[PDB]
């Protein structure tokens, strides 16, 4: 779904409503229908709502970086003059509600409507075509909500504690219904460790194998779960067949969960479950009690001592510089190193001082937004302030934005702020030019045939062996070895064929390869495709957007060039290579 | 010109991937492989 | 659009124009902030678009030397004694001397407690220097700041980026109908309001003879009197009202240099760009997700956030070989319910509501002659209609605006006015409407927190304190720590303290935090007004002490505890929220980015001359531009037919355009796209450029 | 088919439709041409009827021909020849 | 030459193409976009464009 | 456990503020009961308020009157806070007659039968020797608030000026609870509710009307049987 | 203040400005 | 007065005891007021009976397992807790269930006298084995709401008695959801959908009926201030 202002829809669907209203005899003649619609008499609204039913429309936000910049929605009429945008596809459009505007395009032809309904429907494109990671992930607020929901705080109310002699454990609940009934009263909190007999949730793999045996079908059979009922509600969101998780919910964990869901579940199911996740996250973000205030922004008591110690070191090096034994270059370098060590010490002290349940802390570790460097900038001491040329001032800042700054500290900070904000405007234009050049150079690469049957292929290191003797997994596999096709057969010590040639090379395949002890494999890539024009489908391999083998006509060149060119705005140089 | 066409593809791909991943941005290799294949399409002529 | 925009339009420094450098000519070296700018040019006030770093604004204390050099004053210090002698130094003059900290520990004799004081040296280096070595010290804090960016409280706590943004939205505020003074502000507001010029100042003292809405007559001390004609609902250059209401009484003596009537964004003679609203920093069901804001419908009902918008429409009645254009009612083929609100002189009656498409000024024009359709000749005999030999070139109110009519300013050659050659009559009509707040309108504080209105939901559906007072505004918590604008919650705490009032119990000695805190601050009345200079302002400990003493309103209830949070009950479910949420009063202003002026839709409008593509912009019917980058995404999906339709029949092919229109009026299937006309036009340019270009069938 | 019932534009599941066809683009052409045939049959009702036959499934109140096209594909009432 | 013309250095590529009498195939994606013809990608290829759709005989019998 | 049926006492503080106690409730019910009462008592109480005004000296509401110190929209804003109570649903008209210098208040307005201005000490504007204030009021009953209707949608005169109308006698409302939580399981809630009205109707009457609306809206569900 | 019609704005200033703007 | 549209109730049977209730249309803003009140009333207003204290033979200090049977005691106590029972008398009635030899333990082997009935005779409770012998004694009383375990005052007299939590509410779980259907055309009206699941002893239909009947009774006391006041009326049925 997507919102659409009533006047906007009325003007967009003009001839449609004319033909519909005249068909409904609203206006005997189309000349009358002109004034009939332009006067906006009430009878146009219902006849308009009739024609919007199942007529997809396109939404666009300038600039369009990647392929997901254009998405098709089935609109509903909404009162007002603003487009109601779903809070999940904000990542695709790179859209923020600062006041950014979006253009809407209306498909006309039956073919165009079919394409909007199938290819461009927002539900049908969840995975990012660039890297295959889920791009419709829950974002900031819902991530915070889920992190609060599935966290497990010990010593909470209504916990399960073993006991005997006088009273039982008094922590076990028959069904999640009784659990939520208790949680409605104050007896039991959401994030308390309890034990519940579950029926409608698949137990984890180890427990299922241990108890249910070979036939591990869950909804019929009851089992005991040691978790918190908040995790029970969170598991309720996922489809029936998905196993219980019982883990705290960071961004990466939901990324893995949704990636697996997209891998082994139908597209409509994941499209529904991500919506359910959004609803639950938004609902539980309110009760999460994440709120910023002066109390939440604490300062480290040790800050004064560390700052004075490094100030004494700075005084010693300054006296050394005055004596002339070390030049000014040595002075600046020593000051930079001393103050960098000082801010590292301040950062670790702040990390050890802040409680794990602080609002800023739960925000930063949940992965919703921010980084610990930004928290150190907030409370504590910022660090080293740069120069218009790019150097670091020998005398850095010492206070924090929470403690306030003096005029010249604000001046020097303004130096770097203005430098960065001027650099961004040039770098975005340069990235745009790079995208244009890439699109032009790679326009003619389009899949033409299924397979060229060639045997030439490339080789990926794939977790080279360690001297101690093991299989140290390569850090860079998902970008290099995943979603490929084997150019030959994977055989260890001239033994059994672990993976035959022509395989998707998914996660189970790579796990089998690592288990077999093999390291080196041949990959059928595009670099050796024998096709005269374009590339064969097998050479390209799995398409990240679909999660399956690429189709026979997808324009892989444009999708590539967009994927390389999209993150151009996130490129930043270091402090003559 | 000194290690054939095979090694230059590996060098280019690894270098651009390192540059992009320096900021923690993940892009699969095949995207850059398409481009580097596009660059290596032509061959120079050294004899009439 | 407000007095602040007028103030900052002057006293601003540009880098473009004749003899200057263009944006493409501007390298990264120009856009930076040179250390010599300190006190000369403010490093905050700057447009954030492509002109970043080129156009700036002058500081508050800066002065122009007779030679064109920007010159600033500074105190001079000798042997640890600062005199009150104020000297003015240019940029290069500061190289020879050493200037000291603006806020330094003066001991009421000029000496500083410690020798080494943070000073700025010649080459922009900031190092410590013994007290006896420094020779100059700054006039005051906020010397390196601009007037627009001197109004942000707790400026030293905000990041440079967010302070820059907030200073930018300061100029874009619109005048409300009440213009309440901010609860917490800076001392610059009064001076800025007085010097803006749109607040009438009694030039000469004396008693007030008589006061009225339209005029004020002040009785001077010596015989003669002075009358000040007032301006009511004057249209501004940006379609904003310029109401000017007097704030004096019938017989109260006034003093020369005193405010007489408030301007569009002023009350009691000081700046007032927004309102004071209750704030909840908690997230709420995702309706405030990603910088969105949800407001109470009370603001709609109470008219808290509403601005008048005066619009001016012009019609020219020139001379033509048809004769002349008469402003009459003889418009061919018109109904009555549309002509009922139009006087018999060819204009609208003063005080008649109109909407889009209504007739505004009747400018009859002789139609001329063309191919009269045979069908017309048949048609005139069925109803007796006359020829109607004149084209009804009247004024249609364009789309997306309405409202009442203010007045008529009619000019004519018969009136003996200096109208342009050939032009006989000039009529300018004014249309005004009261624009309520609504979703999509952009709201922002003074710390740079922006965002559109996510939802206007009723008063029942909001958190409310134990006092039962519904909250007014709701902000997302995620935007605060990730944008380095911690100053906004400080302003919120101070605003709540000012709203409630405090009485520091200095009975058993003065509290330690209050010792440095000045007099007449330990006691305060509810809804009082406090000020805070940008860099010399209330410290954290002072705010903590103020939060400690928060005397209740009417009952015994300290809603906001010592730490700053407060207890809120949900208005939807009714159970109390499990954790306290900070509440307070923050200054919120409407921005001139209303959704009404930014909504646009087009089915089939006009087309350009050379190519048959549609036009661009809301002034004409417009039509969104489909750039080639969007075409790249079109290709990436592989949706070939959609791109083909977009580029052929929705944009270019004339025959395709008429055929597709006929298709979705006849309910018939949409036909095949044709050959774009712009391609043929390109082909013709190539052919006429002496390039033989030919398309080969086979 | 344990998925809960869909709503709105996705009344026929996309995956069930996709198993019917070889690839997504072929399904798009399927739907487009079937909708065109539906429209031609609707326009030929009063006058001489061509070889086109209208909705082989029961049509609703007023649904755009693409929706009936997809519902027809979901019922396996059509076959096609790949180019 | 059309793609090179619409990319960079229009005058130079136009002159060199005119000298060489460079006849364009009009088969690339950008060229098909400029002309308005169907692009040779996605639903534009011949396999998908020329799909014939007719009802099943059993379905015809049901009417 | 408690088997006793809930009761409802009354506690009156001022002429417009009252405390309501409902005892004994069930643990966990007090919050939702208070919220349910409060929402409807705040947004669904029928009332009477001004709708349109007319001034013989002006044609629209963007022109000052010769003599008045305030501008026209200021008088609109001032009389927006009037307190008017009527009993008949048919719209009625009022009249304002003030001449010469002096403050003009709601007490100057002469209302017809069935209309009582409960706030006569509220000033409307101020005049001078050239004061000419002839102001027409219309008042109709209603509920909630209604934005200003368009004077052209209805057959109104040119000089008629629509005004935003807010029919809500209730000003502020809050509730508080204090359960017992006794170890003997004798648990009940004690809901204390507060109502503050705008001197139009007593809090008792507003509570009675809200209770009637809720009773009907819930007997809607009762009929399922 | 130092302005005839200036409303009383109590301020947290710690030092006095030697000159007005 | 009238809301101009008579609200309706739609009940869609899903299981033997599971239903979805829809309130369409509804006056704006009233969806939550009805939904939360109804869910709380259903949860803690419907009378019902549940087990309160448990004593079994052979246990006086062994709160882990009991001989004769093999499985632990937590399973037994939870299974006893998940037992439906309707009692028309307010006194705590004692229950028994006994059998000899290995076999299957079900509620059908319980011995309910007149005044109490068990609607889940076919519920597995334990698995007696090894020539086992058990004698399970139950204490059940009626009331409303949800109350946790209450300690035995006569611990000395009843040392084998153990308190347990009790589910007095016949309804298990209720959830509500609101939406914004047909808001523009019919003045912001909305649906309120309720999901109800109760024990097999009673049905969701009469459960909601009794909940609304109780709510209207306890609200007429609030109505009884001005007998003839002004509100809104629904219409016919
Ligand atoms: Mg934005
Ligand atoms: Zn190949």
């Amino acid at each position: 779904q997507c919102g659409l202002p009533k006047l906007m829809a009325l003007e967009l669907f003009k001839p449609f409503v004319m033909k519909r209203l005249v068909d409904l005899n609203h206006a005997q003649n189309i000349k009358s229908a002109k004034r009939m619609v332009e006067r906006q008499r009430p009878q146009v609204w219902d006849v308009l709502e009739e024609v919007i039913a199942e007529h997809p429309v396109l939404l666009n936000r300038a600039p369009t970086l990647h392929r997901l910049g254009i998405q098709a929605f089935e609109p509903m009429l909404v009162e007002g003059k603003a487009i109601q945008l779903h809070p999940l596809v904000c990542e695709a459009f790179n859209a923020d509600f600062d006041g950014d505007q979006m253009a809407v395009h209306l498909p006309l032809s039956a073919e165009a409507q079919a394409e909007a309904r199938i290819l461009m429907l927002s539900s049908n494109n969840i995975l990012s075509p660039a890297s295959g990671r889920p791009l419709a992930m829950p974002r900031l607020d819902m991530v915070t909500g889920l992190y609060y929901l599935t966290t497990e705080v010990p010593g909470d109310t209504g916990e399960y504690q073993p006991a005997s002699g006088d009273h039982p454990e008094t922590g076990v609940y028959s069904s999640p219904a009784e659990a939520i009934m208790a949680a409605d009263r104050g007896v039991l909190s959401v994030r308390a460790k309890i034990k519940v007999r579950l029926t409608q949730l698949r137990p984890p793999v180890e427990i299922e194998a241990e108890l249910f045996g070979h036939s591990g079908w869950q909804p019929g059979d009851a089992w005991m779960a040691e978790t918190t009922l908040g995790r029970v509600m969170f598991n309720e969101l996922l489809p029936l067949g998905y196993p219980f998780v019982n883990k705290q919910m960071h961004k990466k964990v939901q990324a893995a969960i949704i990636n697996d869901l997209a891998e082994r579940y139908p597209m409509i199911v994941v499209a529904q479950t991500v919506d359910k996740l959004k609803d639950a996250g938004f609902y539980w973000a309110t009760r999460s009690g994440v709120t910023v205030s002066m109390a939440d922004v604490l300062v480290p008591p040790r800050k004064k001592e560390i700052l004075d110690h490094y100030e004494e070191r700075a005084d010693k090096v300054e006296k050394q510089f005055q004596r002339g034994a070390l030049n000014h270059d040595e002075r600046n370098e020593a000051l930079v190193e001393i103050w960098k060590e000082a801010t590292d010490e301040v950062g670790q002290a702040l990390r050890e001082h802040y409680p794990d349940d602080n609002p800023i802390i739960t925000i930063v570790d949940s992965g919703a937004t921010g980084n610990f460097t930004q928290t150190r900038t907030l409370a504590g001491m910022k660090g080293l302030v740069t120069n218009p040329k790019g150097e670091f001032i020998p005398r850095p800042v010492k206070s924090s934005f929470r403690e306030g700054l003096t005029v010249l500290e604000y001046f020097i900070n303004t130096h770097g702020a203005r430098k960065g904000l001027a650099d961004t405007a040039l770098r975005t234009a340069d990235s745009g030019y790079l995208t244009r050049r890439l699109v032009d150079v790679s326009q003619d690469v389009i899949v033409r045939e299924h397979d060229c049957q060639t045997e030439r292929g490339i080789v990926v290191e794939l977790a080279e062996r360690a001297p101690d003797g093991t299989l140290i997994r390569d850090p860079y596999i998902e970008t290099s070895a995943y979603a490929r096709t084997l150019g030959t057969d994977a055989v260890d010590e001239a033994g059994n064929v672990i993976v035959e040639r022509g395989q998707d090379l998914g996660d189970p395949e790579i796990d089998a390869l690592l288990a077999a002890g093999i390291t080196q494999v041949k990959v059928r890539s595009v670099l050796t495709c024998a096709t005269s024009t374009g590339v064969c489908a097998t050479c390209y391999g799995r398409s990240m957007a679909t999660g399956k083998l690429v189709d026979i006509g997808e324009a892989v060149g444009i999708v590539a060039a967009q994927s390389i060119g999209e993150p151009g705005t996130q490129l930043t140089m270091r402090t003559d290579i | 010109r000194v290690q054939g066409p095979r090694e230059v593809q590996i060098h280019l791909v690894r270098e651009v991937q390192e540059v992009y991943r320096a900021q923690g941005v993940s892009i699969h290799d095949k995207h850059i492989e398409v481009i580097v294949r596009q660059m290596l399409r032509r061959v120079t002529i050294i004899d009439s | 659009n407000n007095p602040l925009s007028g103030l900052t339009h002057k006293r601003r420094l540009s880098a473009l124009g004749p003899g200057g450098l263009s944006r493409e000519r501007a390298g990264l070296e120009v856009r930076d902030v040179h250390p010599s700018h300190y006190g000369r040019m403010c490093p905050i006030e700057t447009p954030e678009g492509p002109n970043i770093g080129l156009i700036g604004s002058l500081s508050v204390y800066a002065r122009v030397n007779p030679f064109g050099f920007i010159e600033t004053p500074y105190r001079k210090v000798v042997d640890g004694v600062v005199s009150d002698e104020i000297v003015y130094l240019t940029a290069d003059e500061e190289d020879r001397h050493v200037v000291a900290q603006a806020n330094s520990p003066i001991d009421a004799d000029g000496r500083f407690v410690e020798p080494r004081v943070l000073v700025r040296r010649k080459a922009g280096e900031v190092e410590y220097v013994p007290s006896s070595e420094v020779d100059y010290m700054d006039v005051s804090p906020r010397q390196m700041v601009s007037v627009a960016t001197a109004m942000i409280p707790f400026l030293e706590h905000d990041d440079a980026n967010r302070a820059l943004m907030g200073a930018n939205m300061q100029r874009q505020a619109v005048p409300l109908v009440r213009s309440e003074a901010p609860l917490v502000g800076t001392g610059m507001e009064l001076r800025a309001a007085i010097d803006a010029g749109d607040v009438v100042v009694a030039e000469e003292s004396g008693v007030i003879e008589e006061v009225s809405a339209d005029y004020i007559t002040v009785m001077h001390d010596n015989g003669t009197r002075r009358t000040y004609r007032m301006r009511k609902f004057a249209r501004s250059n940006h379609g904003t009202c310029a109401n000017q209401c007097p704030i004096v009484d019938a017989g109260d003596r006034v003093e020369a240099g005193q405010v007489i009537a408030d301007g569009p964004c002023t009350d009691d003679g000081e700046m007032a760009l927004g309102k004071n609203l209750l704030v909840a920093i908690m997230p709420w069901e995702g309706h405030n997700y990603e910088d969105a804001i949800i407001l109470s419908n009370r603001l709609v009902e109470e008219d808290v956030l509403t601005s008048i918008h005066i619009e001016e429409h012009e019609i020219d009645a020139r001379d033509t070989k048809l004769g002349a254009e008469e402003i009459t009612r003889d418009i061919p083929n018109i109904s009555d319910e549309v002509l009922a609100d139009l006087d018999e002189r060819g204009i609208v009656r003063i005080g008649a509501e109109v909407r889009d498409g209504d007739i505004l000024v009747g400018k009859v024009t002789p139609k001329g002659e063309t191919e009269l359709t045979p069908e017309e000749r048949l048609l005139r005999a069925i109803f007796g209609e006359k020829a109607r030999e004149v084209r009804d070139t009247s004024l249609k109110v364009p789309h997306g605006e309405s409202g009442k009519v203010i007045g008529i300013r009619v000019f004519s050659r018969e009136d003996e006015d200096e109208l342009p050659a050939g032009v006989n009559e000039l009529v300018r009509v004014y249309v005004a409407q009261k624009r309520k707040i609504s979703d999509g309108d952009k709201l922002a504080g003074r710390h740079g927190n922006k965002g559109v209105i996510g939802k206007i939901l009723p008063v029942e559906d909001m958190p409310f304190l134990a006092d039962g007072t519904p909250v007014d505004i709701i902000l997302n918590t995620h935007g605060v720590p990730r944008r380095m604008n911690i100053g906004q919650i400080l302003e919120t705490h101070l605003g709540w303290c000012a709203h409630s009032g405090w009485k520091v119990d200095a009975a058993k000695g003065v509290p330690d935090w209050a010792a440095r805190l000045p007099d007449e601050l330990l006691e305060a009345q509810p809804n009082a007004i406090v000020s805070t200079p940008v860099f010399d302002g209330a410290q954290e400990a002072e705010l903590q002490g103020l939060l400690s003493c928060t005397l209740p309103n009417r009952d015994g209830d300290v809603l906001v505890d010592a730490d700053g949070k407060a207890m809120l009950f949900d208005g939807r479910s009714g159970e109390p929220f499990p954790y306290p949420v900070t509440v307070g009063y923050m200054y919120i202003m409407k921005l001139h980015h209303l959704v009404d002026d930014k909504i646009h839709a087009r089915s089939t409008g006009p087309y350009s001359m050379i190519t048959q593509q549609p036009l661009g912009g809301k002034a004409q019917f417009g039509g969104q531009r489909f750039g080639e980058m969007e075409c790249w995404a079109m290709q990436a999906y592989g949706a070939a037919y959609t791109l083909q339709e977009l580029l052929t029949i929705k944009s270019d092919d004339t025959v395709g355009r008429v055929k597709v229109y006929e298709a979705i009026v006849k309910g018939e299937n949409i036909p095949e796209p044709g050959i774009p006309e712009s391609f043929k036009v390109l082909l013709k340019e190539l052919q006429s450029l002496c390039l033989n270009v030919e398309v080969l069938s086979s | 088919g344990g998925y809960d019932t869909p709503l709105g534009i996705t009344n026929p599941p996309i995956d069930e439709l996709l198993d019917r066809v070889s690839s997504k683009y072929a399904l798009v052409i399927y739907a487009a041409k079937r909708a065109r045939q539906i429209n031609d049959y609707y326009n030929q009702l009063g006058e001489g009827i061509l070889e086109y036959v209208g909705p082989l499934v029961e049509p609703g109140l007023q649904e755009k021909p693409l929706s009936i096209a997809l519902r027809e594909i979901h019922a396996d009432l059509l076959e096609h020849t790949e180019g | 030459w059309l793609s090179a013309a619409s990319f960079q250095e229009t005058t130079r590529v136009l002159t060199d193409a005119a000298i060489n009498c460079r006849s364009d195939k009009l088969n690339g994606l950008k060229e098909n976009v400029i002309i308005g013809k169907l692009i040779p990608a996605g639903t534009g290829i011949n396999r998908y464009r020329n799909i014939a759709v007719q009802p099943t005989e059993e379905a015809r019998a049901a009417a | 456990l408690i088997s006793q049926r809930p009761t409802l006492s009354e506690d009156v503080l001022t002429d417009n503020r009252s405390q309501f106690v409902i005892e004994p409730l069930e643990p966990g019910f007090g919050y939702t009961l208070g919220n349910s009462l409060r929402r409807t008592l705040l947004s669904s109480i029928p009332g009477a308020a001004v709708t349109s005004i007319r001034i013989d000296g002006v044609l629209h509401e963007f022109t000052t009157v010769p003599g008045v110190k305030e501008d026209v929209t200021e008088i609109i804003l001032n009389l927006k806070s009037l307190v008017v109570s009527s009993e008949e649903d048919e719209p009625v008209t009022m009249y304002l007659r003030k001449q010469g210098p002096g403050e003009v208040t709601a007490g100057d307005i002469v209302p017809p039968a069935g209309v009582t201005v409960h706030n006569p000490g509220m000033h409307i504007a101020t005049l001078n020797d050239k004061g000419k204030l002839e102001v027409e009021l219309v008042v109709e009953r209603g509920r909630g608030y209604v934005p200003a209707v368009q004077n052209r949608a209805s057959g109104a005169e040119i000089g008629r000026i629509p005004v935003d109308s807010i029919y809500s006698p209730v000003l502020k409302v809050t509730y508080k609870v204090d359960a017992t939580r006794v170890e003997q399981r004798t648990d009940f809630d004690k809901l204390i509710l507060d109502v503050e009205t705008k001197n139009s109707i007593s809090p008792r009457d507003a509570l009675a009307s809200a209770g009637k609306t809720l009773v009907e809206l819930f007997g809607l569900a009762r009929e399922l049987n | 203040n130092s302005v005839p019609g200036a409303p009383n704005r109590v301020s947290f200033a710690k030092l006095r400005e030697p000159l007005e703007v």
